[PDB]
RNA sequence: CUCUAACUAUAAAAAUCUCUCUUCUC
RNA sequence: ACCCACUCGGCACCUUACGAGAAAUCAAAGUCUUUGGGUUCUGGGGGGAGUAUGGUCGCAAGGCUGAAACUUAAAGGAAUUGACGGAAGGGCACCACCAGGAGUGGAGCCUGCGGCUUAAUUUGACCAACACGGGGAAACUCACCAGGUCCAGACACAAUAAGGAUUGACAGAUUGAGAGCUCUUUCUUGAUUUUGUGGGUGGUGGUGCAUGGCCGUUCUUAGUUGGUGGAGUGAUUUGUCUGCUUAAUUGCGAUAACGAACGAGACCUUAACCUACUAAAUAGGGUUGCUGGCACUUGCCGGUUGACUCUUCUUAGAGGGACUAUCGGUUUCAAGCCGAUGGAAGUUUGAGGCAAUAACAGGUCUGUGAUGCCCUUAGACGUUCUGGGCCGCACGCGCGCUACACUGACGGAGCCAGCGAGUACAACCUUGGCCGAGAGGUCUGGGUAAUCUUGUGAAACUCCGUCGUGCUGGGGAUAGAGCAUUGUAAUUAUUGCUCUUCAACGAGGAAUUCCUAGUAAGCGCAAGUCAUCAGCUUGCGUUGAUUACGUCCCUGCCCUUUGUACACACC
RNA sequence: UUCGGGUCUUGUAAUUGGAAUGAGUACAAUGUAAAUACCUUAACGAGGAACAACUGGAGGGCAAGUCUGGUGCCAGCAGCCG
């Protein structure tokens, strides 16, 4: 491969000459994404697979335009998720599409304990939720060995996020995979997104790494 | 677009004109006078050449290696 | 997209392939494969663009294989050496106007 | 409508369980009743093959199928469009008892 | 950094429609 | 009574999502998977059906209560994109209309369909089929029909078989045949064959609803598409737009859009303008010779491979020239639109050629040695030969032709073009001189081509006469006879010419076509087909107009908005 | 320098051997009230180990064929979509 890439947007400038060691300070500091190869240089161990691919139809007055929506899903299998939905012409571009879209979308997760906790944590640290259209979804703590007790595709996705035990409820129209999958993920996002008790004491702000290190980016 | 009728035939048959397989013309076509020489039968071809049998029909002795050329009466 | 993807290697400027026939099926399909960008319309379309027609004989039958490539202008021999709509401006050449009164002698000469 | 469509034949003779009938009436759902020439009114059925592709009416002969099991009812088949049913009457091989003309 | 003014004037009738519905995988 | 700042309560409203919802949306339809304020009453797929029955209230109408048997894979909700709308808005088009012009539809002819008939009238198209398949078929073309030949069945194997696999055959019978097709006989011929098995060819056989290619149409309009970016869970959307402007998604611009690609344009061919250049006996002109006629003044008109010279005209290269130029109006003054002048040209200068995405079950296997599959492959659907038909006729329909006459017909006389094409392994264009009334033939010519046909001396038209409102000298079909010409072969008349016969026809119902300047219309000519044949067709030029220079009323088209139970999309 | 030793392994062969053994028989004994049967065990009892594994299914749902031949909206299949 011939990775050539001038550096654009900043924070590829940052990684590019290296000053970002791994996307913790990134996530820690919210900053923004828009191209993937970040997460190729920082996260080598991108696993991923498609999920399914659904022939998309438009009416026009000539015939009917048809198109191929790809719901595709990247992980580490170590606590790092991201989700890409993309439509294109051809299947192939299509999925080439959909895996940028998803490793543009990567998100951690929060691998809890069912308690009394041992190493390598497996299971959620608590009971989260997610909404896409009527696909609600229900992630709860599971014990050690309990396996993925979940539908295949969300099954898949949680395999993809390291997770070894954790129970699922679904509810509404789950058929619909693309939003099913959605829904876990949105989830799954959320298991930082709830202030667990451990985690109560203020931190200490750290300096924004993309911020202290301005004279390396904006290639003079 | 179009499907076509049998042929059906008011004709009873023509076959291929056999040929007849002469079993040892030459014996018909030469005379041996007794182990020295030999007669030739019914007439030799002047228009083709020594050799050459000719044919017998009737009032006419014909050709065949040249055929059209010889058919006289003798 | 090998083809193609040579096309564009070779350092043209646009390519197009075109497959009809029984593509894996019965019913008749016809799949364009394009990149760069290819001009249809106006004499240039002859003074460029080759193409090429051929019949492949697979066993269900015959698929049409039609091949357009949009030759770069800059290396045309023989014709126009741009398309008719590219207009290259010059970028004129600087000069420092301080030099006012700036009297100046040469030697006369015969 | 001829672009959606799929886009001088010869007479078929009736053979061992299939007759040549007059339909009297036109059904609904599909259905007709037609006279075989056997002193007898049976119900036929329209085939597939037949349904929308070639039509029939009132007063056509018109080639039908009996099934072995229940003859009361029988389903057509081969259609006859009123010239080799001239034929069929001059061949004989049904009674001429039903002459249909215009 | 001072505001609230224009306006028109048509309709008659037109009912129905037989098929044939067919993939997206790199 | 008002003004202000309030506050309590009421109908409500606007903005927003940071909450919900599937969404439309909701300030509650929030505080609901992070699921618990208190409470009543309803529903469990749609139909059956608020129907059956029993109660119950009511005079009656009927109300409340209230099923089941059974029948189905959907019904339904919201939104998206298209289509559609006798919905709206703003723009367009002589394949729409207006003003009109020319007509077609009436007549006879021709030609192509249908029908009928036939042995065959071989076939495929039903706005985008019908003077189309270049389809102007006498043999062929050939596809159909009555028939006769032949095998153009490679190759593998077996089998016969050299005491012959076999082929060919005069003459006769027989055959349309002068076909050794078949036969009578006899001959001739020699391993290329023959007959069985595979196997392969051939096919204008079928299947354009298996297909490629091809062109036609949707669609002569201006419309398409992706990349990041925003909106949505998504179908998708924005970019592609409120306006004005253009022929144009063409620009001015405004803008969750930004920059890009195709289409349009740009571009190419042609038409025009170049007293500027380059030149020219295969184009012209001047002077000047030598000659003809006339006027006689040295003037004209002519001829002339003489000499010199020239290039305006004719050619074709280089180029030049216009881009809305200049000005006056109008325009959020920008995009442009209008008017005048200059000009050759001021409609995109006129006419064109290429011409996007998507698509059609559009046509074409009958163009192909493009082609899958299927069919046939020896008395053949191969191929060939003779003859028939494709052109038949109770009828209808589409292109066109000649006419209905006076702006005419017929005589004379005048005498102007532009696109072409043209003889070779064969035989074209044909000048001229002959003859014949004519078609024509004849002998010599020139021309493989700005040279010759050719200045294609064309028609309409122009001038002078005859005819005179008469179905008449209009009209020329239908009809006899003759002379020729191409052709192996003209009968079922190829075509031409000569004479005679002169029919139908009185400006053509409902309808309908095409068209805005060198235009329509009239008028021919050249080329394709061609041996002979046009009424067809491409192109060309000539004589050359009436009427618009606008509008959505009919028929459609663009885009926007809207509504839909439509999506095979109002058939 | 192509190699090719298969150098180390795995599979695939109507090639090819010798091992091992039960289902079945069956001496017996045990087992039982008597017995069967089991649990032991003599001797027998495998080559194609014919000492033979069926039942459904291979468009999706849902693992598995765009293989061959047949029928040709018929027969039929299909819980639903078809
Ligand atoms: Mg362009
Ligand atoms: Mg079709
Ligand atoms: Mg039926
Ligand atoms: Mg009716
Ligand atoms: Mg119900
Ligand atoms: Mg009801
Ligand atoms: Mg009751
Ligand atoms: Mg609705
Ligand atoms: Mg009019
Ligand atoms: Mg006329
Ligand atoms: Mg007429
Ligand atoms: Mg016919
Ligand atoms: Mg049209
Ligand atoms: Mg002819
Ligand atoms: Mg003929
Ligand atoms: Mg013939
Ligand atoms: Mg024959
Ligand atoms: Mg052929
Ligand atoms: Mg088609
Ligand atoms: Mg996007
Ligand atoms: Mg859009
Ligand atoms: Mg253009
Ligand atoms: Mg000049
Ligand atoms: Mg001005
Ligand atoms: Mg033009
Ligand atoms: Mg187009
Ligand atoms: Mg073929
Ligand atoms: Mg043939
Ligand atoms: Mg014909
Ligand atoms: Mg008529
Ligand atoms: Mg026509
Ligand atoms: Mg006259
Ligand atoms: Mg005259
Ligand atoms: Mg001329
Ligand atoms: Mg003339
Ligand atoms: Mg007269
Ligand atoms: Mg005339
Ligand atoms: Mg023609
Ligand atoms: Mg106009
Ligand atoms: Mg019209
Ligand atoms: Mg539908
Ligand atoms: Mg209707
Ligand atoms: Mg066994
Ligand atoms: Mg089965
Ligand atoms: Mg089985
Ligand atoms: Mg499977
Ligand atoms: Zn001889």
């Amino acid at each position: 491969e011939e990775k050539g890439w001038v550096p654009v947007t900043k924070l590829g400038r940052l990684v590019k000459a290296g000053k970002i060691s791994s996307i913790e300070e990134i996530f820690l500091h919210s900053l923004p994404v828009k191209e993937f190869q970040i997460i190729d240089q920082l996260l080598p161990n991108l696993k991923d697979e498609v999920m399914n691919i659904k022939p998309v139809q438009k009416q026009t007055r000539a015939g009917q335009r048809t198109r191929f929506k790809a719901v595709v899903v990247v992980g580490d299998s170590n606590g790092h998720v991201g989700l890409g939905i993309k439509t294109a012409k051809e299947v192939a571009g299509a999925i080439r599409a959909g895996i940028i879209i998803a490793k543009l979308s990567v998100i951690p997760i929060r691998r809890g304990y069912w308690g009394t906790n041992l190493g390598q944590p497996h299971s959620l640290a608590t009971k989260t939720s997610g909404k896409c259209g009527s696909v609600s979804v229900r992630l709860i703590p599971a014990p050690r060995g309990s396996g993925i007790v979940a539908s295949p595709a969300v099954k898949k996705l949680m395999q993809l996020a390291g997770v070894e035990d954790v129970y699922t409820s679904s509810t509404g129209s789950t058929r619909t995979l693309e939003n099913t999958l959605k829904a876990a993920f949105v989830a799954i996002g959320n298991t930082y997104g709830f202030l667990t008790p451990n985690l109560w004491e203020v931190q200490a702000l750290t300096p924004s790494p993309m911020d202290v290190y301005a004279d390396y980016a904006t290639a003079s | 677009g179009k499907k076509r009728k049998k042929k059906v035939y008011t004709t009873p048959k023509k076959i291929r004109h056999k040929h007849k397989k002469v079993k040892l013309a030459v014996l018909n076509y030469y005379k041996v006078d007794d182990e020295g020489k030999v007669a030739k039968l019914r007439k030799e071809c002047p228009n083709c050449g020594p050799g050459i049998f000719l044919a017998n029909h009737g009032d006419r002795f014909y050709c065949g290696k040249c055929h059209s050329t010889f058919a006289t009466q003798k | 997209y090998g083809v193609v993807r040579y096309v564009m290697e070779s350092g043209a400027k646009g390519c197009e392939v075109v497959i009809s026939g029984k593509l894996r099926a019965a019913r008749a399909k016809s799949m364009k494969f394009a990149d760069g960008f290819l001009i249809h319309s106006g004499q240039p379309v002859n003074d460029f663009i080759e193409t090429a027609t051929r019949h492949v004989l697979l066993r269900q039958g015959v698929l049409g294989i039609k091949v357009k490539i949009m030759k770069d202008p800059s290396r045309n021999t023989s014709g126009p050496k741009a398309l008719p709509d590219a207009v290259t401006i010059i970028e004129p050449k600087e000069e420092e106007p301080v030099l006012e009164p700036s009297v100046k002698d040469y030697r006369p000469t015969e | 409508k001829g672009r959606r469509g799929k886009n001088k034949r010869e007479l078929i003779y009736k053979e061992e369980g299939q007759e040549y009938a007059q339909i009297t009436k036109m059904l609904g759902n599909g259905r007709v009743e037609a006279s075989c020439f056997d002193g007898n009114k049976r119900m036929a059925h329209i085939r597939g093959k037949l349904r929308k592709k070639v039509w029939m009416g009132q007063g056509d002969i018109i080639l039908v199928s009996l099934r072995d099991f229940q003859d009361d009812q029988c389903d057509v088949v081969h259609k006859y469009n009123l010239d080799e049913a001239r034929t069929l009457k001059n061949q004989g091989e049904l009674p001429e008892n039903a002459k249909i003309n215009e």
